[PDB]
């Protein structure tokens, strides 16, 4: 069905009436999102279907009707904006300046917005507004705050 | 069964709410994709 690009919500009919699980990125005719979003199972947009192509539950990411395609990285200066798509409220654009997420395979860039886990899978981006990650995986921190990490793929 | 409805362009926008902090975090990340506080 919708093959625009553009930011997309995620929904149920399974629960109480409709409910938002998660968010997701449509680029290059491929949607994206983080795994627990979806648990892998396969997607209806309008009246067809898209299937998984790509997933990693390590990660948290998963692609659907090709590979993914978000290649941009967050540069370690600048500050980004989280496209939030919250549960029944429209798109908000917020501008903050990301954390850090030190690991012992590496740095990894991090935003400390606080949203429901329906926001997860919602775009960050850069100053030429492309897509630097997903918003969806993190930590609770000391004064019970969520933190989460920029999670961006790998393009082929 | 899950399904998607479109909810906007993905665009910078200029003059946005500005909000939130910058922490430097330790952290682990396990096998199922869950990450912990390092202390
Ligand atoms: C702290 C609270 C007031 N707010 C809060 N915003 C959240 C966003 C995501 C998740 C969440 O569960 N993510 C996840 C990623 N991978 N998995 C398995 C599960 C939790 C959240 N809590």
């Amino acid at each position: 069905g919708e093959t625009t690009d553009g930011v997309y919500r995620v929904m149920t009919r399974r629960l109480l009436g409709s409910t938002q699980v998660g968010v997701g990125v449509m680029q290059e005719g491929v949607f994206h999102t983080m795994w627990h979003v979806t648990k892998g199972a396969a997607l209806r947009s309008g009246e067809g279907r898209l299937d998984p192509y790509w997933g990693d539950v390590k990660q948290d990411l998963v692609s659907y009707c090709g590979p993914w395609k978000l290649d941009a990285a967050w540069d370690g200066l600048s500050e980004v904006q989280l496209l939030a798509v919250p549960p029944g409220e429209r798109a908000k654009n917020i501008q903050t300046l990301p954390g850090i997420f030190k690991t012992k395979d590496g740095d990894i860039g991090a935003v400390a917005l606080d949203y429901p886990a329906g926001t997860s899978g919602s775009p960050i981006l850069d100053k030429c507004g492309r897509v630097i990650g997903l918003y969806g995986n993190g930590v609770v921190i000391k004064n019970g705050s969520y933190v989460s990490a920029i999670t961006q793929g790998k393009r082929e | 069964d899950m399904y998607i409805e479109r909810a906007g362009d993905i665009t910078w926008e200029k003059d946005a709410e500005v909000t939130g902090n910058s922490p430097r975090l330790d952290v682990a990340l396990d096998e199922s994709g869950d990450f912990s506080l390092v202390e």
